[PDB]
């Protein structure tokens, strides 16, 4: 029962960004609740929690990259310094939906310099796998024939596609780095 | 294939001429002409593998015929008749094929290594080109096919490492530096 209820609560709060955009503390509490639900093993809860999070990010993108009252650091920072601890229990596709969600936040930082640093760290986790697979291919190109490494190259790319859909032009700094 | 046959035909014609009348014969029309077919043959072989782009296909078709045709020929040649460019031609292919040839180092090093080493282990002067090239080869193998140095027995490996000592004791700047 609790999961069916929690989902509806999460659906309702997802439909009223106007209210979230006026009450940071609540928005904050909501996001964190979603981050917790992201380790929930009960059926569907993790799909629910991701749908809501991308939704909210899209419509409240500005509040995550600008410092709110009662804080001394933009929420994105906490989120980026913890990506792994949050998404560790998510499935491949959900991880993509999560990356797309943060991407929208990144797209809010119009300030060149800062948006660039945000982007570099945003794509840091996926980059490690990439950089790794790449150096090994520069020793033996029979590796790009390896079932597992090819499975990864796919998921890394898929992640790169979503981030780009949300970040927009500025994402060029990334594309250029691996193009 | 035929080109390798004629190469080998000439290579055996030259060595005999020398074995029968000493180095001197190299200083005359016909021999110098036969040396040319060999050298250009080697230019062609190495010149292509360099710009080739399918390592395995190259290591499984165009490399095995090199063994009997060029390597074991270089082995059976009299010291004065051996082509230094054989070693450098082989060096280039190792740089290109890399891991795809790591399994043939045994077969290769047999023919050329020890027999060439005995030409350059008396002093530090004779057979200059053979010194230079030999170590470009050894550099290459060590650089792109190190695993080979483990496959072989400790007795052979030692012989290799001490050969390096020998290199950097040279007064020819290039040979000592390669070492």
């Amino acid at each position: 029962n609790k999961a069916i209820i929690a989902s509806n609560i999460m659906y309702i709060v997802g439909q009223y960004p106007r209210f979230l955009r006026a009450h940071w503390k609540f928005l904050k509490t909501v996001v964190n609740k979603l981050f917790e639900f992201m380790h929930e093993t009960h059926d569907g809860v993790q799909d629910m929690a991701c749908d809501t999070f991308i939704k909210i990010a899209q419509k409240c993108r500005r509040h995550f990259v600008q410092v709110q009252v009662g804080e001394v650091m933009p929420f994105i920072d906490e989120i980026l310094n913890n990506i792994n601890t949050i998404i560790c229990d998510l499935q491949p596709q959900q991880v993509h939906t999560f990356y797309e969600a943060v991407g929208y936040m990144i797209g809010a930082q119009t300030d060149q310099t800062v948006q660039e640093h945000l982007i570099e760290k945003y794509m840091l986790l996926p980059n490690q796998v990439w950089d790794s697979i790449i150096q090994q291919a520069t020793k033996n190109v029979d590796i790009l024939k390896d079932p597992e490494t090819v499975k990864q190259l796919g998921s890394i790319l898929k992640t790169n596609v979503r981030a780009c859909k949300a970040v927009g032009h500025p994402f060029v700094i990334q594309l250029g780095r691996i193009y | 294939l035929d080109m390798l046959n004629v190469y080998k035909c000439l290579s055996e014609n030259i060595s005999a001429a020398i074995q029968a009348n000493g180095e001197m014969v190299t200083k005359q029309p016909l021999i110098r002409s036969m040396r040319t077919v060999k050298r250009e043959t080697l230019k062609l072989i190495s010149g292509w593998v360099s710009r080739s782009n399918d390592p395995q296909m190259v290591a499984e078709n165009f490399v095995p015929p090199l063994l009997d045709a060029v390597l074991i020929d270089y082995q059976r040649n009299v010291p004065a008749a051996r082509e230094p460019e054989v070693l450098s031609t082989m060096a280039i292919i190792v740089n290109k094929l890399g891991g795809h040839i790591t399994a043939e180092i045994p077969q290769i090093f047999d023919a050329v290594f020890e027999c060439t080493l005995n030409m350059i282990n008396k002093d530090f002067e004779e057979y200059p080109e053979h010194r230079t090239n030999f170590f470009l080869l050894l550099q290459a193998v060590n650089s792109h096919c190190f695993p080979a140095f483990l496959a072989i027995p400790p007795a052979q490996f030692k012989l290799v490492l001490d050969s390096i000592i020998w290199a950097f004791k040279h007064t020819m700047r290039n040979v000592a530096d390669t070492g």
